[PDB]
Formats: C-alpha cells, structure tokens, sequence
C-alpha cells in the first residue's frame, strides 16, 4: 500500500506553442548634451 | 480564415478574421460609343 487514496495527477505532455521574440527593436547609439532637460545618464541604455 | 486559424495560433490567443470587399470606384471617364447603323432600315416596310 505505497499510497491509499485518489491520486490526481498532470501529466504536461502537450505539444508547446513557439512565438516569434521581436520583430524590430532598433538600437541606437549617438551623441547628446547631458544635462538639466536631459533625464538621461551618458553611458546606460534608455528604452524609448 | 481556415489556414490561418491552426490549432497553435488559436492557443496563443491568435485569430484570423478576413474581410474582403470592393470599392465603389468614381466613374472619371464614362466612355459612350456611338454607331450608326442600318439594321432596323427595314423596320420602316410596315
């Protein structure tokens, strides 16, 4: 008697979906002034 | 859409509608092609 009771149990053996990760995501890296209006630091990346 | 609705594409949370119609085009040039004839000359016997 290794178990006495409903055993309920997933199996997870479907067939998984795979999507596409990005079509365009541009990177882009040129010069700018820092300063007061900029709210940007000069080397980390910014997500516009 | 048939081939666009698989059963991956409905398990993302994807489906395809598709709406195909026509325009109704503006009428720019109404071509009127005129002829004269002599087939009904005889229509005028009785």
């Amino acid at each position: 008697s290794f178990f006495h009771g409903v055993t309920v149990t997933n199996v997870d053996i479907g067939a998984r979906t795979i999507a596409l990760p990005a079509s365009s995501v541009i990177g882009l890296c040129d010069v700018f002034t820092p300063g007061a209006q900029a709210s940007a630091k000069p080397n980390v990346p910014v997500l516009l | 859409d048939p081939d666009l609705n698989s059963a991956s594409q409905l398990a993302q949370g994807k489906v395809y509608w598709n709406i195909r119609f026509t325009d109704v085009p503006p009428a720019e040039n109404p071509n009127f092609r005129v002829e004269v004839t002599d087939q009904w000359l005889t229509e005028v016997l009785d």
